[PDB]
RNA sequence: CGAAGGUGUGCUGUGAGGCAUGCUGGAGGUAUCAGAAGUGCGAAUGCUGACAUAAGUAACGAUAAAGCGGGUGAAAAGCCC
RNA sequence: CCCGGCGAGGGGAGUGAAAAAGAACCUGAAACCGUGUACGUACAAGCAGUGGGAGCACGCUUAGGCGUGUGACUGCGUACC
């Protein structure tokens, strides 16, 4: 099955008004480095909530 | 004052880019690198580059200060498209495009 | 035979350099000579380490045209032309304006 | 002291059209009256090149199968041990 | 000289009458794809225009008008060969 006409960029458009990507609310900061992380995630030097975890 | 910084044929569809290039448009550049650090995309890290390289070159040929800088002005165009074979069942052929792109970046103090 | 050759004494026809006076250092074979003060450029030289030569924005002399010159009379002060003619048993160059031998 | 060509504005004839000028361009153009034609395109499932739509959709080629530690590197599910 | 992987790509300085003459290099049309500004559009049914016509934005102004852009609401109206 295959289209009998062309459709337009206005339907081209209307199709991806639901395309858009969405940023992260905010970021969390650790209590003994001052690092910004992910929540609930560990920080790129191995920090999790003031302890040390990886060396 | 206004600074720019482009990258010319890039390997990407501009469609795929310009996802990326609607989240920083008109923020601080402080902001829009920490927004471009925690995207999944790999078209963030060619946009990373190009605003990383139009902010050193706001300091070193303009005297400008980091922390007054806002992003003015982004956008994507299409660039020139490589053309490939690809076989199909009963001895068909069809055309394949590889599709590239052109990224501009503008930083100023205003 | 040629009319313009090496070790002579020119005036410069037309160009930025009109008036200027030079020898000549060598001719080519597509019509153009070098003349000495006359027609310099600049150059943008890469370093090279072989042959311990650094870069550097270098003056040169770049070739002209051929037609451009003149060769120069010390005793009239002016440009003048050039013809030839037997004199003994062997070719000479002469000048138009007052029929003197070069 | 700015030709042809490109792109806007104003005026003008019943029409096919004409004239003037701003920006771009960087060396050619041609009155009047006569003369000769490869002389005017939207269609021919016309011919050649470029670019769209379907769509960021189908698919990534045998259902024998992978896990972890170290190394190098800007970056390692796939490279080396 | 500077950002970048001793990258691809770019920003300055310098050459030249000119670098949107930078080697993907005279001029640089159209299809097709974007960024910014003004006005319209989420109770409304069809070849998408034509006649009538408020409101908004903007430029002259002889303060009397007019020009240009958009166009709610309403009569008529089923492409070309």
């Amino acid at each position: 099955a295959v289209q009998q006409n062309k459709p337009t960029r206005s339907k081209r458009g209307m199709r991806r008004s639901h395309d858009a990507l969405t940023a992260v609310t905010s970021l969390s900061v650790d209590k003994t480095s001052g690092e910004k992380h992910l929540r609930h995630h560990i920080t790129a030097d191995g920090y999790y909530r003031g302890r040390k975890v990886i060396a | 004052m206004e600074t720019i910084a482009k990258h010319r044929h890039a390997r990407s569809s501009a469609q795929k880019v310009r996802l990326v290039a609607d989240l920083i448009r008109g923020k601080k550049v402080s902001q829009a690198l920490d927004i471009l650090t925690y995207t999944n995309k790999k078209a963030a890290v060619l946009v990373k580059k190009v605003l990383e390289s139009a902010i050193a070159n706001a300091e070193h040929n303009d005297g400008a200060d980091i922390d007054d800088l806002k992003v003015t002005k982004i956008f994507v165009d299409e660039g020139p498209s490589m053309k490939r074979i690809m076989p199909r069942a009963k001895g068909r052929a069809d055309r394949i495009l590889k599709r590239t792109s052109h990224i501009t970046v503008v930083v100023s103090d205003r | 035979a040629a009319k313009i050759r090496r070790d002579d004494e020119v005036i410069v026809l037309t160009g930025k350099d009109k008036g200027k006076r030079g020898k000549v250092k060598n001719v080519l074979s597509s019509g153009k000579v070098i003349v000495e003060g006359i027609n310099l450029v600049k150059k943008h030289q890469k370093p090279v380490p072989a042959l311990n030569q650094p870069g550097g924005i270098v003056e040169k002399e770049a070739a002209i045209q051929v037609s451009n010159v003149a060769i120069f009379n010390a005793a009239t002060g002016k440009a003048d032309r050039v013809g030839f003619r037997f004199e003994d048993g062997k070719k000479v160059r002469f000048f138009k304006s007052n029929s003197e031998t070069i």
